[PDB]
């Protein structure tokens, strides 16, 4: 991972055509961990379980957090 | 510092923040047409991470990191901004889908399943969706520029006054967020604060994607207008 990622990051910095490629290769490497899947529903089914079951509140804070933590 | 030692400090940095580019992109993707290649995002992402590490002056791991993100994101948005998101052709698709959904809410006496809207528009559900996301992102970007003004406008007194001040905007949002309809806020929170895609939101609300999708787009438009 780093083994290769390192190789590339360097390969990239030694110098864009080939770079755009080298870069394109780095990009490729950074997604391989598509496995982020986790709680593919659990986080949601939980939320709903807390949506109808009055266990989820819409505090302008949380809403503002999200909005900022994202936009900044 | 031996040129090789520098050369490595840099590398090991750009390398330590690669994951940041990752997540940022992976996240900014949850607001884009499925057809946008994440790889492309991550690419431009990296660019910025470097440009950042590069034009970077020592600071605290907390302060430095903040600069990194603000550059990665920048890199990315700039790219996205280059696409046809603001197109009028999109601002129209908006209005039209509004009609269609309203026309069917009446015609059926309920919230049109996405596909009903799909069929009524004479397009794929897939198509419908990509189009909603485009519309939405248009606002997401429109809304970006808002935070770019609450800075590039004041920031002039940002070096002349060189982080805890930004908590002004941090509160400047709790403003219009108080003005966010009980429904609209519920979606936003589920999308942003919750780190969730429209498709998933409609599942947590047993509604339509087009429904949630229209809500988000409605919300942002508000927030944009108020915070503007």
């Amino acid at each position: 991972n780093r083994i290769e990622l390192s190789r590339l990051i360097g390969l990239l910095l030694e110098t864009k055509i080939e770079d755009k490629v080298t870069l394109s290769k780095i990009a490729q490497e950074l997604s391989k961990n598509d496995v982020e899947e986790k709680d593919l529903e659990k986080k949601v089914k939980e939320l709903k379980e807390k949506i109808e079951k009055g266990e989820y509140e819409v505090s302008d804070e949380k809403v503002v957090k999200g909005l900022i933590e994202f936009f900044t | 510092k031996n040129p090789y030692s520098n050369q490595i400090e840099r590398e090991e940095l750009i390398l330590k923040y690669l994951p940041l580019v990752k997540a940022i992109a992976t996240n900014i993707k949850k607001h884009l047409p499925e057809d946008v290649d994440i790889r492309d995002l991550i690419s431009y992402g990296v660019i910025g991470l470097i440009k950042a590490v590069d034009n970077l002056s020592t600071e605290n791991p907390k302060r430095a990191e903040a600069y990194i993100k603000l550059r990665i994101k920048g890199a990315i948005y700039d790219y996205l901004r280059s696409l046809d998101f603001g197109s009028r052709q999109v601002r129209e698709k908006e209005r039209r889908i509004k009609e269609v959904v309203e026309k069917l809410k009446e015609k059926l006496g309920r919230e049109p399943t996405d596909e009903e809207v799909a069929k009524e528009l004479g397009i794929s559900t897939e198509e419908l969706f990509k189009t909603l996301d485009k519309i939405n992102f248009s606002y997401i970007l429109s809304l970006e520029e808002v935070f770019r003004d609450f800075a590039r406008d004041y920031s002039e007194l940002i070096p002349s006054s060189t982080e805890v001040i930004k908590r002004e905007l941090t509160e400047k949002v709790k403003e219009a967020v108080s003005k966010l309809p009980e429904r609209e806020k519920l979606v936003i929170q589920l999308i942003f604060y919750e780190e969730l895609p429209a498709k998933e939101v409609a599942k947590i609300l047993e509604t339509s994607v087009s429904r949630v999708s229209q809500l988000k787009a409605k919300a942002l438009e508000r927030l944009r207008e108020m915070l503007s």
